């Protein structure tokens, strides 16, 4: 659990971990909201629009050489009961895709081409850091990787959510 | 057109 053990491939809250996402569509859905040591999150809550499909991938990330990378996400959403008067079909997940590839410039990732690791749902762990933020977290793993590298991705088909960060690591021999 | 923003959350 100490950086010793584990070699970090992706810390959205580091000096160059913030650069390179992509959200489709680009405004709209998901956007960046700063939060302060200042965070940038990325947040999409189109509770009362109708058919929603909010789209956000990283930049390449290189596996390095693991065959195995773990996937730490730190959110927080409202439950649709929080939220009088929103659709039907008002959410309170979202999915989490991967894409492997040898290029580190790809310019389109379909949704076809992107493999779901798992709905990602506010459950019972969390962690808490003037004020003091209690944000869920989960962690999910996949492999065996092969390629170089790969691409994450977030989706949200009509939730209210807060990617307060995200941190992609994996495991030492 | 987020209906709510988190940073508490507001409109
Ligand atoms: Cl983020």
């Amino acid at each position: 659990g100490s950086h010793m053990n584990e070699v970090t491939l992706l810390d959205s809250r580091s000096v160059q971990g913030e650069l390179g996402w992509i959200a489709s569509p680009l405004e709209g859905g998901w956007e960046e909201v700063s939060i302060m040591t200042p965070i940038r999150t990325y947040q999409v809550c189109n509770v009362m629009e109708p058919s929603q499909n909010n789209w956000l991938r990283t930049d390449w990330i290189t596996r390095e050489g693991a065959q195995r990378v773990y996937i730490e996400i730190k959110f927080t959403l409202r439950d649709c009961n929080s939220l009088p008067g929103v659709m039907g079909t008002c959410k309170e997940t979202f999915n989490l895709y991967y894409y492997e590839s040898d290029n580190d410039k790809e310019r389109f990732i379909r949704e076809n081409q992107f493999v779901k690791i798992d709905t990602i749902a506010a459950d019972e762990s969390f962690t808490q850091v003037d004020r003091i933020m209690k944000l869920n977290t989960e962690i999910r793993d996949v492999g065996p990787l092969s390629k170089k590298g790969f691409y994450l991705a977030f989706q949200d088909v009509g939730a209210c959510i807060a990617l307060v960060s995200v941190r992609v690591f994996y495991k030492k021999a | 057109x987020p209906y709510l923003v988190y940073r508490e959350w507001s409109p």
